RNA sequence: GCAGUCAAGCGUUCAUAGCGACAUUGCUUUUUGAUUCUUCGAUGUCGGCUCUUCCUAUCAUACCGAAGCAGAAUUCGGUAAGCGUUGGAUUGUUCACCCACUAAUAGGGAACGUGAGCUGGGUUUAGACCGUCGUGAGACAGGUUAGUUUUACCCUACUGAU
């Protein structure tokens, strides 16, 4: 029956962690007249075990529990909003906007030949259709 | 030490997850295998129903400890962000792509030291000292392969599977800082960390773990005060 | 389901009718397994009984090491390569079949399991999901 | 397993029909008959309109 | 819902839509079509056949360097859910749409 | 010899006549077939533009498909959404019986919630779902400019 | 390494499990296996004339060996044997319920046609 | 399909493929795996006479010469040269995960690249004097 | 001379004779009985089936291995627009 | 072959919970005989494949009664044919025999169901070899090889259509 040891290696140890409220929990009883009640208990007491719907929101924490039944988009036409949210969206969409300002002036959108005017430049593509014709 | 069974299954450890600071089980079917863990736990530390790729194995795809949480590729959008919500901020989440899927097998560890199968990519072997904040080492338990199964830790002991060579124990045993006994579960079952779950306060195991074993396993994580 | 098996298997294609050679996985000593019957099956005038992605069948050993040939034992299969439905609204397939073998119980012989698993079948037995280093 | 037709389950089923399942067929065809009056009320708005 | 793109189209595929396939190396080709996969079988390359878009951000057509599109990568640190990120989110993406 | 696409044995010597239920050939298709316990998803009305939006997709689409239906045209009416398949084919006409009797099982009690309606090309292998995604996938073309 | 439900210590290495005690009893090894002329048969074709030594083979054949006492009217035959990592010797019974059928060449004689 | 599609490209007579043998070529501990592997049985050349590019064996050492004088080992070759096309691709063209794409044709480009090109030149050299 | 090995049937004896219908709609054989105690409630409906579609629906199935899961299935779209009542006709109880 | 009745030995005590020897009375034609009735100006004379229906003497499922029935697992019996009854190795084989699943792998009939539905493996012409017998032609239902499978458009029956 051996048994294994820390064997002295490195001056780096933990103390084992137990949080200070399971030390500050109640121990459960079984027969008891006051108690909380149980997972169980809430199951049972409308409709049976299998039968029995369990949400499972309204258990997490949020900052208002008025939006703790909302509903995330998830898809849009742009691809999946999973994917485009972030922290600090309309900080980045700042960028984007100042990079439209800077192309707006300098004519980055924006809508004739030499030696030949409108009577005779329309009319070397007119003579030219009836040839390929 | 409780004795508790997930439907008519001994494996614990496949089904659930047991951390410091929190607590994962399936959502399979009826709210009996969730209520044992109220009576030892109650509102101190969040108790989980979540899933893990469509799946109910949830113990042995993830892998954590009190600080961090981490789950594989193939974790939905909607599953990740379950998870988010319902632990608090002192817990950290990110997802880990690898070319391996399941965690619970390959990463073996408690709050400050864990153990890693050795074909793990090193972009993951830096993302595991930068989440649960643990130091890494690339080890095979008595020449077998998966970390998890094999082994259970905590910070305050460990347990490994019976085919462990005394030689092999007192040299893992250094890397680990902590007392190990080689041992069963689930009358004989090798698998010792698919058996049971532990922390340092609380050990869960099967109703077929016998007597002399919960005699094992309650000495070595000292449960008593 | 069957013995061993935690609740109930849904509906997969039937990949593997009887009398095909599948690979062995496992680190057991076997190459190949040899499918004979499948176990949960139905009975039907000339049906051959098919196996799927995760059912226990009867299997023999045509190539590995001499203790396991010639005696038949069961067998787990975890990767199918004939195309199935996931209920979400993928079809998907492997590229080879494969199988490992176990006692009636459901417990693996082998320690380690390569190639990845069905996730399927790693729902529905849980030694293959602890010996299990890919899932999906 | 027992047939369909057999004594012990249309003994189950027929308490089934007595409890929770009537009274959400009850609940259904309260809300569809509101509709079907709320049908008369838009169409002979409409015929007021032409009375114009 | 995860509407990712085709191995070889780059062209989304919706739920309910085209082939996976998985290799022993364990990483997942989700296809658009059967056209697409078929092609992938016989073994062909996609910085060669001109339709895909792959070849498009290759050989000199369509932008692929723009700011605009690096807001759509992926995240794996999940935001815990306020309602005005998501209200702007869903005036951001048809912001961009129409930048792009 | 004669043919492999039939039934060998027909009969004995005793019953001297062909019986009523030997598997003959004849008529197929175009019965009256009555399948039930089909459950009503989604009803939709004609002037509700975004039919097709859930509460998750929020892209104002109708339920219509690219280039509407095969062999059938817009949907602009009224609508019913039911699951499985309806015995007949498209352009023909049903009847909508009520159920017949109070149904017992939890499958026809639960509440259904729609978190998607595919509305790509059913005229082909479909990829996008509204012509304003094809024109933001495919670009610029040269009949536009 | 406590054995499982005795509480002893055995060996870390390979051996067998639990106290070869404590699991010599929670094993078990077996787990499967003429009206008128008085002439047992051969399952083949043949008929063997005849309870001990020599007919007591040919019993085994179909299922130490030894026949218990059973009853000579009643159409029993009983019959106990021995079975002889883990080397173990067990022994179980076998009841094979003995039926008739008439000898072929034992019922040429009612047919008249005795001599060919 | 037709006949001939189906009889080469199943599933059950599937090559390696690009990807994987491109991980191969990357570093130098790979290639001297490969080239010294443990000798099997049912392996054709009984587990030696391996070509990386064209994952397939030879059986003897006089069938690696008449192989590297060959237009199919001169396709792959030039098949394995630049970028080697991952699911990273796919996205990156969709607009998808650019900083992922464009740190990675960074690091394939100065970092792996060179190293890649001197196994190659080495595997080409080592193969020479042993033929 | 007794089969030498016992199969199920092939098809159905319930649905015969297979015959074409004698008409494009089918006309309904029983309703649903009488409820007198309810308001006045049209029974069944009249319109055309148009094609098909997909749908996921996310899976509020309790008991289920799919609960709080997704779930694709297919539907089929009706074309279903009002109706506009034209007649009465009342049945009287006989012996026939 | 199956069922009654008398009950010898047994089930440590005690005939009749359960087994069962032989006396004695029967039924069945899925047995071999007995007859040679109808067919010798051909009723196409094995098995398998395909397919429907019927009988109950019930293997499984439903509901019950009994015990040498604690539970669990079985054993015996009653009303019961609504619904099931397989995949394989060897043989031309029914028959037999083992391997494996399953709830269970029950027993029979309908011209020894069914050849203008098949198949031709077997049997059963002409070719041929071997063994025994015969002086010889030849014999052997002993062994072994090679050996043509014909028509429906007619009336009825049936599945559909006017």
């Amino acid at each position: 029956i051996h048994v294994a040891q820390p064997q002295a290696r490195d001056d780096v140890k933990r103390t084992p962690f137990i949080p200070e409220s399971v030390k500050n929990l109640k121990k459960y009883d079984p027969e008891d007249p006051n108690r909380r009640k149980l997972a169980r208990d809430i199951e049972a007491e409308n409709g049976g075990a299998g039968v029995f719907n369990v949400n499972l929101k309204d258990k997490y924490l949020l900052e208002d529990d008025e939006w703790k039944n909302d509903i995330m988009p998830e898809i849009l036409d742009g691809k999946n909003v999973y994917d485009f949210l972030d922290p600090e969206i309309a900080a980045k969409l700042q960028a984007l906007e100042e990079e439209e300002e800077k192309l707006e002036n300098e004519g980055f959108y924006n809508s004739i030949y030499d030696g030949f005017e409108a009577s005779e430049v329309d009319d070397i593509k007119e003579k030219a259709a009836w040839i390929r014709n | 030490a409780t004795r508790t069974q997930f439907e008519n299954s001994n494996e614990i450890g496949v089904f659930s997850k047991l951390t410091n600071t929190y607590c994962l089980v399936a959502v399979g079917g009826s709210e009996n295998f969730y209520s044992a863990f109220e009576a030892e736990l109650g509102d101190a530390i969040p108790i989980v129903h979540t899933t893990i790729a469509g799946t109910r194995i949830i113990g042995r795809m993830t892998a954590g400890n009190r600080r961090g949480l981490l789950v594989p590729t193939q974790t939905t959008d909607q599953e990740l962000q379950h998870l988010r919500n319902s632990l608090p901020d002192s817990v950290k989440i990110q997802r880990v792509e690898e070319r391996l899927s399941a965690l619970g097998n390959v990463i073996c560890c408690n709050d400050y030291v864990a153990l890693v199968h050795p074909d793990i990519d090193r972009e993951t072997e830096e993302l595991i000292s930068d989440v649960l904040g643990v130091e890494v080492f690339r080890q095979t338990i008595s020449g077998n392969i998966l970390v998890g199964s094999y082994c259970s830790l905590s910070n305050q002991g460990g347990l490994v599977h019976p085919q462990t060579s005394v030689q092999d124990q007192e040299e893992l045993s250094s890397l680990l800082q902590v007392p190990l006994v080689a041992g069963t579960v689930n009358r004989g079952s090798s698998v010792v960390g698919a058996g049971m779950v532990v922390n340092d306060y609380l050990a869960v195991t099967g109703l077929d773990t016998t007597a002399p074993e919960l005699s094992v396993i309650e000495s070595i994580f000292r449960l008593q005060d | 389901s069957g013995n061993g098996a935690q609740g109930t298997k849904f509906r997969i294609s039937l990949g593997l009718p009887v009398g095909a050679i599948m690979n062995c996985a496992d680190n057991s000593g076997a190459r190949n397994l040899y499918i004979i019957a499948v176990k949960g099956s139905g009975s039907r005038l000339n049906r051959l009984p098919a196996a799927s992605l995760g059912d226990m069948v009867m299997a023999t050993v045509k190539k590995g090491k001499p203790e396991l040939r010639k005696k038949v034992m069961p067998a787990i299969v975890v990767r199918q390569a004939k195309s199935w439905r996931r209920r979400d609204g993928v079809f998907l397939y492997f590229e080879d079949n494969a199988g490992v073998i176990a006692n009636p119980k459901g417990e693996m012989k082998g320690s380690a399991i390569t190639g990845p698993v069905g996730k399927e079948c790693a729902d529905l037995w849980p030694r293959v999901a602890s010996n299990s280093g890919v899932v999906v | 397993a027992k047939s369909l037709r057999a004594s012990s389950h249309l003994n189950a089923k027929s308490v089934k029909r007595r409890g929770v399942f009537q009274k959400a067929v009850d609940a259904r065809e309260q809300r569809i008959s509101d509709k079907l009056k709320e049908d008369l009320l838009k169409q002979k708005l409409e015929d007021l309109k032409k009375k114009e | 819902m995860r509407i990712y793109q085709c191995h070889f189209c780059s062209s989304p595929c919706y739920p309910g839509h085209g082939i996976m396939f998985v290799r022993n190396d364990a990483k997942e080709f989700r296809f658009c079509r059967s056209k697409c996969h078929k092609a992938f079988k016989q073994r062909r390359n996609p910085r060669k056949l001109k339709w895909t878009k792959a070849f498009r951000k290759a050989a000199g057509k369509e932008l692929a360097v723009d700011s605009t599109l690096t807001f759509a990568q992926r995240r794996n640190v999940p935001v815990r859910y306020n309602r005005e990120l998501v209200a702007t989110t869903l005036k951001a993406m048809a912001r961009i749409e129409e930048i792009r | 010899h004669r043919g492999l696409r039939k039934v060998a044995c027909i009969g004995a010597w005793h019953p001297a006549h062909v019986m009523w239920s030997v598997a003959r050939a004849g008529q197929r298709g175009y019965h009256s077939r009555t399948s039930i316990n089909h459950k009503i998803y989604r009803v939709g009305k004609g002037d509700d533009e975004a039919n097709g939006a859930t509460s998750f997709d929020r892209t104002k689409k109708t339920i219509t498909p690219m280039g509407g239906f095969v062999h059938y045209g817009e949907i602009k009416n009224d609508f019913i959404m039911v699951k499985g398949c309806i015995p007949g084919n498209r352009k023909r006409i049903v009847t909508l019986r009520k159920s017949l009797y109070t149904n017992t099982s939890r499958k026809a009690l639960e509440e259904v919630s729609l978190k998607w309606i595919d509305t790509a090309s059913k005229f082909g292998k479909g990829r996008f779902q509204t012509p304003a995604e094809k024109h933001a996938f495919m670009g610029t073309l040269k009949k536009d400019l | 390494l406590l054995c499982c439900n005795c509480g002893t210590p055995i060996d870390g290495s390979t051996g067998l499990v639990m106290c070869y005690d404590c699991i010599k009893l929670t094993v078990d090894i077996t787990q499967g296996i003429c009206r008128n002329c008085e002439r047992f048969l051969q399952p083949p074709g043949q008929w063997i004339r005849a309870l001990e030594s020599r007919e007591l083979l040919a019993i085994c054949l179909r299922r130490d060996a030894s026949f218990i006492w059973t009853e000579p009217h009643s159409r029993r035959i009983r019959i106990k044997l021995t079975v002889q990592n883990t080397i173990i010797q067990q022994t179980f019974e076998v009841e094979y319920i003995v039926i008739a059928m008439q000898c072929p060449d034992c019922a040429r004689s009612y047919t008249t046609n005795t001599w060919r | 399909m037709g006949r001939y599609s189906v009889k080469r490209y199943k599933t059950k007579r599937r090559t390696r493929d690009l990807d994987l043998i491109y991980n191969d070529l990357s570093t130098k501990e790979s290639v001297q795996k490969l080239l010294n592997q443990p000798l099997d049985e049912t392996k054709p050349g009984l587990g030696q006479h391996y070509c990386i590019h064209c994952a397939k064996y030879m059986e003897t050492a006089i069938a690696l010469k008449t192989h590297l004088k060959g237009k199919v080992h001169k396709r792959r070759v030039k098949e394995l040269r630049g970028v080697p096309y991952t699911q990273e691709v796919s996205d990156a063209a969709a607009g998808y995960n650019l900083n992922k794409f464009l740190n990675r044709v960074q690091e394939i480009t100065q970092s792996v690249g060179p190293e890649k090109e001197s196994n190659e030149a080495l595997l080409k050299e080592h193969l020479d004097s042993t033929l | 001379s007794h089969r030498k090995y016992e199969a199920p049937r092939h098809g159905h004896l319930g649905f015969l004779p297979r015959k074409r219908a004698a008409s494009i709609r089918a006309r309904v054989k029983a309703f649903p009985k009488d409820d007198r105690s309810k308001p006045v409630a049209l029974t069944s409906f009249l319109g055309y089936k148009a094609g098909m579609t997909t749908i996921v629906r996310d899976l509020d199935r309790p008991g289920s291995k799919f609960h709080k899961r997704e779930v694709v299935e297919a539907v089929t779209v009706v074309d279903t627009p009002p109706v506009v009542v034209v007649g009465v006709v009342g049945y009287v109880e006989t012996p026939r």
